[PDB]
């Protein structure tokens, strides 16, 4: 609608993206072979009350062993936070690309 | 849903608390099987602010197009371990 709103949405996607990546990292089982490796994923999230739950996870590319660990880590996240009354931000957060690393 | 066993997409499905680990689900016309990794089935049951429920990760099996006479998955109480999912798209 306006440039200022676009800036806010872009900022919020970055902020929540980082929150989500941290939640995944906290659940990730650490292994030496993951050093310097990454797994790129897409999350589709389903709004659930005040937050969101996992709908689907797509592994885009990355280290095979780290990606397997990432799948379990994502499956172990209790909930993903969403902003209150910011539907345009929620639209982007419901379909989000993340990079997971140890 | 991309209904191919070689998909890189995993679907999370929700079930009622105390469900057995639901093995196969007909989800949006696609037959999905529970995923298993080095730590066992990718499945857990929780009791929290989102209520009492279970969740599993699922991917399409090789065989598709079978129409089974199965019950609907239970999303509140204990589900059958082979069931048809009550899926509906967003805002629909």
């Amino acid at each position: 609608n306006n440039a200022a709103r676009q800036q806010f949405v872009t900022s919020e996607v970055g902020r929540y993206g980082a929150i989500y990546t941290q939640l995944i990292r906290q659940n990730l089982l650490v292994e030496d072979s993951f050093r310097g490796k990454q797994c790129r994923v897409n999350l589709k999230l389903i709004p659930t009350g005040t937050g969101a739950l996992l709908g689907s996870l797509t592994v885009l590319d990355g280290d095979s062993r780290l990606c397997a660990a990432t799948k379990r880590a994502v499956a172990q996240v209790n909930s993903f936070p969403l902003p209150k009354d910011q539907p345009d931000v929620v639209e982007k957060l419901k379909n989000i690309n993340l990079t997971v690393a140890p | 849903i991309n209904c191919d066993p070689n998909t890189t997409t995993s679907h999370q499905l929700l079930f009622g608390f105390g469900s057995p680990i639901v093995q196969s689900v007909l989800f949006d016309g696609c037959m999905l099987d529970i995923e298993k990794d080095d730590y066992g089935f990718v499945w857990s049951c929780l009791s929290n602010e989102n209520g009492d429920y279970c969740k599993g990760l699922y991917k399409p099996r090789f065989t598709q197009g079978v129409s089974p006479n199965w019950p609907m998955c239970d999303l509140s109480g204990a589900s059958a371990e082979r069931c048809i999912y009550p899926y509906c798209p967003e805002g629909e």
